RNA sequence: AGGCUGAUAACCUA
RNA sequence: UUGACGGAAGGGCACCACCAGGAGUGGAGCCUGCGGCUUAAUUUGACCAACACGGGGAAACUUACCAGGUCCAGACAUAGUAGACUGAGAGCUCUUUCUAUGGGUGGUGGUGCAUGGCCGUUCUUAGUUGGUAUUUGUCUGGUUAAUUCCGUUAACGAACGAGACCUCAGCCUGCUAACUAGCUAUGCGGAGGUUCCCUUCGCGGCCAGCUUCUUAGAGGGACUACGGCCUUUUAGGCCGCGGAAGUUUGAGGCAAUAACAGGUCUGUGAUGCCCUUAGAUGUUCUGGGCCGCACGCGCGCUACACUGAUGUAUUCAACGAGCUUAUAGCCUUGGCCGACAGGCCCGGGUAAUCUUUGAAAUUUCAUCGUGAUGGGGAUAGAUCAUUGCAAUUGUUGGUCUUCAACGAGGAAUUCCUAGUAAGCGCGAGUCAUCAGCUCGCGUUGACUACGUCCCUGCCCUUUGUACACACC
């Protein structure tokens, strides 16, 4: 038995760490994120990916793979834990799986120009309120610069920025160095919940039309 | 790394008995949570795996993360001389 | 100071062009109607609309104002000149 | 090898992220060092009110 | 018969802790039990200040971060039976429900 | 020797 | 043409500017950081925006440095075949029962002028940008903390920053409701005073009642609303009632464009290239060093006393933190032993439950009496205890003794406008032990101003320019 305070703590650390251990060995899968949803007689870790056919595997093998090693790691009593693939409703307002597309495309070799847009462009289609892609390091030259990609709404200060903003921050390990990835999607309001934010923008103020009856 | 014959096979048992393996990045700790063998042993037996590509190895937050392949599983089995209808936990 | 921004000077006007009618000379009042009439996500910003939208209605009282269009106002104005 | 105590001091603990010995934030038993920590912190749960 | 049964819930999401308390006591309602409560605790606030700088150059500037914990306690007059039904029910994200027979 | 100046000269102090 | 600059002009602005002041710092002793010197080494980064900074309070570890001894923790692939010493029997013999080649791996090795990320700074100011050389939009004027607004208008309509916003604090005798918070009443009991009665204290009641005090959810509340006056019909400003609150109520968090060869490769299983890789720059072990002392500098602590020191009596906080239970590893009550330091025993608390019944300055009475004095407590001797595997180059804590400079600080210079300055202590981080540091917390509680552009800078306009690496 351990107190509310470090039980809380130990909580938040086992989602960054297994966070973590998602994000590299899920990393060409498309990983965008988890949920740990801690339950009695079981803790379930529902796995949010692009592409969720290449993390279940060959008739489910990798998936209890990574049940397996996770049961072991985090002390966890077997069959006690379960992990569930998801995949992401709408890719193009996820930052996260923003940023792992564009880092595969400058993998592969795609230009830098070129791969940006195709990111911004995507985003937009996708409908969000605004996007921004930032690039840098050692473009072509030696010296390192910043290449900036913007379009549409954003918004960078007060408390909106939390819930209407989604950004991620990857590096690409090129041949000569490293290229750093910043996506930074701005999402519209969503009244259900699902696509943005519910609560809107603090200084949007919308006057109902009066009606003639 | 000459690791004795006795505790090279605890490893061999326990991977191919279980898909997966973990370590923590720690030389000095005595025995390993899941196997009599020193940790050590088992982090550089593991080394050797993969570089015969058996295993597939991640590492996050100075932990190490082994899962079987499908020629370590063949491997494996010759090298424990079992029964080509047995296979490791993860596959069933 | 306390000059009030594009924010509220904007939305005061249009809450008094289209209910005009229902608007009071008392801001106790009128902050209430604005609930009833608008969506304005923070107390703080209901005020300051309300304080305005009722300063602005003393303006009207008096004569006629710049950015706000009355019809009904307007209409009496061109009667008279007619 | 390895003899000497290792039960106290900055030598016996680590960062849990990275493992450097430096600046360890050992307050609820978090053992992150300072620079891990602030990066983590969000999805730790901590959060910057003032 | 009946015993005081006592309920501690724990989250840092306030309103999903003000939901699922809500479903308790308003549950606990509809079987016509004595309810005590909720009684909120005083919020804990873990709180860790921190070097901004990775290094030790520049204005040194720190970064306070604050780990809130609400605390609520429930006290069902009920069987143990009665209660187990009540709290089974599907509880919210974070919210931490603990069930225990009060020593009194 | 200190101070003044980003620094030197000049200047000021001990 | 755009910028930058001007010992050019105009307008505006800032306690990292001044004015009016307060506290000081600079002088002394000491603590700690930097340079220099010394050294086997005294590892190193950094020079407004380095110098109690790298959370950098190093006994070992940390650790990068120095003197030495080990170990392989050299994947994978190819081809080949009891003694002596020693700091210590660490290793090496005895006794008992791998070697090339490529290719890796590790590195607090180098390069922050190859990079990512993060942070600081320009820059706390109000600034920045599309659509339809550069410019207009983005403005003469008024106004605002504000490129804030009113208006003007070859622009119109928008995007960022500002504001909004989010957190904490301030009001609620109204709502929700509390045996982990209390109050009031009542019952019983103790003590005092005159059996009732009165004063006071203790205990009890999930069927005394209740939520004022405490806690924390939901809401309400301020809008400059109202009055007077001043401003252009404006935007707005000054004063005032009422009000918890009339500076965007207070304080923070967040925070644009474009930048800097600013800092970090020594936070990172972030990283390119380079270096090294088994007589290793890997790793570990022993010991020393990082602290070494003619000297210069920076942040500080303690002081020079009577508005005080000492000895009594007396008495009121807030933020917070806490364990593996092993005899017991965390915070520790109570009892006992001890002058103290500390020790033993029984326990509580994984916590609004136990520590926590929880400070100091101050208040009060006495002593001291202008004397470096009972101010000051550096330096030093003796000795005791605690932490640790280990205390010497004193880890720290006690006891007696020793009793230095310093009598208010030159040139110069920092911070600050109200629960603020200053004083006073407390918790937390570091932590086995160690706080003169940092991050927070409360307690006591002022002087002066309500301005200005004189100094140091900043923003906008006009203007000059032979500057653009941009007046260094
Ligand atoms: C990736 O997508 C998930 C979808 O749930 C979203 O929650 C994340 O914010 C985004 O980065
Ligand atoms: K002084
Ligand atoms: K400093
Ligand atoms: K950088
Ligand atoms: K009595
Ligand atoms: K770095
Ligand atoms: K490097
Ligand atoms: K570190
Ligand atoms: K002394
Ligand atoms: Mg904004
Ligand atoms: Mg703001
Ligand atoms: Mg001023
Ligand atoms: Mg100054
Ligand atoms: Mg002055
Ligand atoms: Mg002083
Ligand atoms: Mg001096
Ligand atoms: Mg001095
Ligand atoms: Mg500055
Ligand atoms: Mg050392
Ligand atoms: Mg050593
Ligand atoms: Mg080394
Ligand atoms: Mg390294
Ligand atoms: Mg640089
Ligand atoms: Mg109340
Ligand atoms: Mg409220
Ligand atoms: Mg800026
Ligand atoms: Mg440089
Ligand atoms: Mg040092
Ligand atoms: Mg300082
Ligand atoms: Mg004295
Ligand atoms: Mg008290
Ligand atoms: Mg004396
Ligand atoms: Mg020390
Ligand atoms: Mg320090
Ligand atoms: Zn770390």
């Amino acid at each position: 038995q351990m107190s509310k305070k470090r039980k809380f703590v130990a909580d938040g650390v086992f989602f960054a760490e297994l966070n973590e251990v998602l994000t590299r060995e899920l990393a060409e899968d498309g990983y965008s994120g988890v949920e740990v949803r801690v339950t009695p007689m079981r803790t379930e870790i529902i796995i949010r990916a692009t592409r969720t056919q290449n993390v279940l595997g060959d008739k489910g093998r990798r998936i209890r793979e990574l049940t397996s090693v996770v049961q072991k790691r985090f002390n966890f009593d077997e069959n006690t834990v379960e992990l569930y693939a998801e995949k992401v409703n709408n890719r193009g307002l996820c930052a996260i799986a923003q940023a792992e597309s564009l880092r595969y495309k400058l993998l592969g070799g795609l230009a830098v120009r070129r791969a940006c847009y195709g990111v911004l462009r995507f985003i937009m289609e996708s409908g969000a309120k605004g996007c921004e892609v930032i690039v840098s390091g050692k473009l072509r030259a030696q010296r390192a610069k910043s290449m900036k990609f913007k379009d549409g709404y954003m918004i960078s200060s007060g408390q909106p920025v939390k819930e209407y903003i989604d950004s991620a921050v990857r590096h690409v390990l090129l041949r000569q160095g490293v290229l750093g990835i910043k996506v930074k999607i701005m999402l519209d309001w969503d009244p259900k919940g699902k696509q943005g934010p519910t609560t809107p923008l603090p200084d949007l103020v919308t006057i109902h039309p009066p009606k003639e009856e | 790394m000459i690791i004795p014959e006795k505790n090279r096979r605890e490893i061999s048992k326990y991977l191919f008995q279980e898909g997966v393996c973990f370590a923590k990045k720690d030389y000095n700790l005595a025995k390993h949570p899941n196997i009599d063998v020193p940790n050590l042993q088992v982090i550089k037996l593991m080394q050797s795996f993969k570089s015969k590509e058996y295993v597939r190895e991640t590492f996050a937050w100075m932990h190490y993360y082994w899962y079987l392949t499908n020629d370590g599983i063949e491997f494996l089995r010759t090298y424990l001389n079992l029964p080509s209808e047995i296979v490791p936990a993860t596959l069933k | 100071g306390r000059v009030r921004t594009k924010t509220v000077k904007k939305s005061s006007r249009q809450v008094i062009e289209r209910y005009y009618s229902k608007m009071t000379l008392d801001f106790h009042t009128n902050k209430k109607i604005l609930e009833e009439v608008a969506i304005i996500p923070s107390k703080r910003l209901r005020n300051k609309i309300a304080g305005f939208s009722t300063h602005l209605m003393k303006r009207i009282q008096k004569g006629p104002v710049r950015g706000i269009s009355l019809k009904l106002q307007e209409e009496e104005r061109e009667r008279r000149m007619d | 090898w390895n003899a000497h105590p290792k039960n106290y001091g900055p030598g016996s603990r680590t960062c849990r992220v990275c493992g450097n010995p430096h600046a360890i934030i050992r307050k609820y038993g978090l053992m992150c060092c300072r620079q891990c920590f602030r990066s983590n912190a969000k999805e730790i749960g901590f959060i910057k009110y003032r | 018969m009946i015993h005081k049964i006592r309920i501690t819930l724990s989250s840092k999401n306030v309103k999903n802790l003000e939901k699922v308390c809500a479903d308790l006591v308003r549950g606990a309602k509809d079987k016509r039990l004595r309810v005590k409560g909720p009684v909120r605790m005083p919020t804990k606030v873990l709180n860790i200040t921190t070097r901004k700088s990775p290094c030790g150059e520049g204005t040194n500037t720190w970064d306070r971060f604050e780990l809130r914990v609400h605390k609520r306690v429930i006290d069902l007059f009920s069987s143990p039976d009665v209660v187990k039904q009540i709290t089974s029910i599907t509880i919210e994200p974070g919210v931490e429900v603990e069930v225990t027979i009060a020593e009194s």
